[PDB]
């Protein structure tokens, strides 16, 4: 639905079955997106920073963040951590 | 959507113009034209 | 950085200045709603009121420090402030339709908005703690000399401003921040003299801009035009209603149209300027004893909203306004207020510039003239509700 | 927000990193001065 | 006219085409000021 | 305000006497690892 219990501006439904970032909004999957290049994210519904660093969820799976950061650490359950 | 009023990034430039070509004259962007080479 | 800026603005200010901002940093939102809608009362309710002193403590602190070039001011403000009733979106949805950033457009298309209260404004873009409470972004360039009072609230540097004047929109775009879409404007602010409750600066404003004007009117015009407005303004009035020269046409009481016509438009007003007028019922075409009179319930509001909030106007005959806005025994029936912004250079005068009671800070304008309304707000005056009707006169 | 340069607070050791990341580095070098460049490269892998 | 581009108190004409200050105010200039 | 964790400025020492004030001291030792933890106690002496 609509509800955003952590308030990271990605819905609970979209964390609990899987989402996407494109155009800065955040998408429900479909699984015809892997053939253009899109990677399917989960994450911890009832808190921002599912990994624990100082990033949120939005930010990482939307990259905007550092560009030095590598890019497996733009799921939400793969920490940024040097 | 469709119209020349979007700017995602919000940064004064508008999407299109920044996807197809610009350029500065008075301190606003417009839409690019071969004669202003 | 800021932080001894603001010290060294609170340094010079009076004891009873700092007292009124803590009270306004507890308290601000009743404070702010009390400025908002202060000027509507009688001359001794104002005078007596609990917060008034408070008031004028912080206008002063505002007042006191000035800016000397303009510069853009960052802040979240409600969309039905512009008399945008629908939701753009919910506070927990994250994209705007096409259709209701359309339906937003065509609302404030070409019209003018009246602040006339305190706002907490920041001198940079909202960024990722800031908080976000509306879908609608402001980008305001200020004016020179305008006053800023720069406070500090829990290390936050805080900006505290008073407005009083109309702003209007250029262009709005569709941006995202943080994932969430806004509506993010372009206003400007378009000056005007606005003598809100000190009648006192008013009549000298009119007087040293009007009193000269009876010297470049023709004497016998002159006779006329004093003759009317003194016994015959109300028999005119009434024959123009009645659309008179149309259905019984007479050249005896064209005549007087015609001469105060060019009276009025021998001299017209120098500057952008507001007036306010209470009007009756029967002029939005009501009986006192309608039900939608009542404005206690909020159906009778939204109604008269919906059918007249947006649309023109049209008075055959002439116009009665006066500078102040504090209401009278004359009119204190009168539940709806008008309030009229004067652009610079329309036909009108200071009636009230003449010696003798010439009215209550009388200002007339040409009869046919035609009006927008722009926004329409309520008011609670004791145990009823009043109801304000911003409008622009068009030429 | 007067509108006067503000240097102190302003590091490049914050951008360093990022731009070079992203970018491609050329260099010209002719025979009285040298010139280096970094101009921003795309990344095929991301549709976004 | 009336337009500030700069925001600098100067009116863009009257940049293009010459004033002085007098006043406090910007003014269009006139070869009797010399 | 935001997300972020701050450590600087929090200080143990302006709870230690607090803590140490309602509290009784329970330790298990066990062989391998000492664990020492702190319980809140009741004063029957304040109404309040
Ligand atoms: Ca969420
Ligand atoms: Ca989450
Ligand atoms: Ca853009
Ligand atoms: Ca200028």
């Amino acid at each position: 639905e609509d509800l955003d219990t952590d308030n990271d501006n990605i819905p609970d439904s979209y964390e609990r079955n899987g989402y996407t970032i494109k155009d800065l909004i955040a998408v429900k999957w479909e699984d015809s997106f892997a053939e253009q290049g899109y990677k399917k994210y989960v994450s911890n519904y009832l808190e921002s920073n599912t990994a624990g660093d100082p990033y949120t969820d939005y930010e990482k799976a939307s990259g905007s963040f550092d560009k030095a950061i590598k890019t497996e650490a733009r799921d939400p359950l793969v920490a940024a951590y040097p | 959507w469709e119209d020349e009023d979007l700017d995602t990034d919000n940064d004064n430039i508008p999407d299109s113009y920044e996807r197809n070509g610009y350029t500065i004259k008075d301190l606003i962007a417009v839409k690019w034209e071969d004669s202003f080479a | 950085w800021e932080r001894k800026e603001a010290e060294r603005i609170e340094q010079k200010l009076e004891r009873s200045e700092k007292e009124a901002l803590e009270s306004y940093k507890k308290d601000s939102v009743e404070i702010s709603k009390y400025s908002q809608t202060r000027n509507y009362f009688y001359d001794y309710q104002i005078e007596a009121n609990s917060r008034e002193k408070e008031y004028k403590e912080l206008r002063n602190a505002i007042s006191k420090n000035k800016i000397d070039k303009p510069m853009y001011v960052y802040y979240f403000e409600s969309p039905e402030k512009f008399a945008f009733n629908k939701v753009i979106r919910t506070e927990n949805q994250n994209e705007i339709s096409l259709e209701k950033f359309n339906e937003f457009k065509e609302t404030i298309q070409n019209k003018l908005f009246k602040q006339d209260g305190f706002k907490d404004i920041s001198l940079y873009e909202p960024g990722k703690g800031d908080e976000k409470p509306t879908p609608l972004l402001m980008h305001l360039k200020l004016p020179r000399n305008t006053g800023m009072l720069p406070y500090t609230n829990t290390n936050n540097v805080s900006t505290l401003i008073e407005q009083g004047y109309s702003i209007k929109i250029d262009k709005i775009v569709r941006i995202v921040i943080d994932g969430k879409h806004y509506i993010k404007a372009e206003a400007s602010v378009v000056s005007s003299l606005d003598f809100k409750d000190d009648v006192s600066k008013g009549d000298s404003w009119g007087k040293a801009n009007y009193n000269d004007w009876s010297n470049k009117l023709t004497p016998n015009e002159l006779a006329d035009v004093n003759d009317y407005m003194r016994g015959g303004y109300t028999a005119i009035n009434n024959y123009l209603i009645s659309n008179g020269p149309v259905n019984n046409p007479n050249p005896e009481l064209d005549s007087k149209i015609t001469n105060i016509e060019n009276a009025l438009k021998r001299e017209p007003i120098p500057t952008n300027l507001t007036v306010y007028r209470r009007s009756g019922p029967q002029e939005f075409g009501l009986t006192l004893t309608s039900p939608e009179y009542d404005f206690n319930k909020l159906e009778n509001i939204d109604a008269f909203k919906s059918k007249w909030e947006g649309q023109a106007l049209s008075y055959p005959n002439f116009i009665s306004t006066s500078i102040g806005s504090v209401n009278m025994s004359a009119f204190a029936k009168r539940k709806i207020v008008l309030r009229i912004t004067i652009p610079k250079g329309s036909p009108g005068a200071y009636l009230s510039a003449i010696p003798g009671y010439a009215g209550e800070y009388e200002v007339l304008l040409n009869h046919g003239s035609k009006f927008k309304i722009n926004k329409i707000d309520s008011y609670k005056d004791g145990t009823i509700t009043k109801l304000i009707v911003d409008a622009t006169l068009i030429p | 927000s007067s509108g006067q340069i503000v240097t102190e607070g302003n590091s490049w050791s914050d951008y360093i990193s990022q731009i070079d990341s992203i970018s491609a580095s050329i260099i010209l070098d002719t025979e009285n001065e040298s010139y280096e460049r970094r101009v921003t490269a795309k990344n095929l892998q991301d549709p976004e």
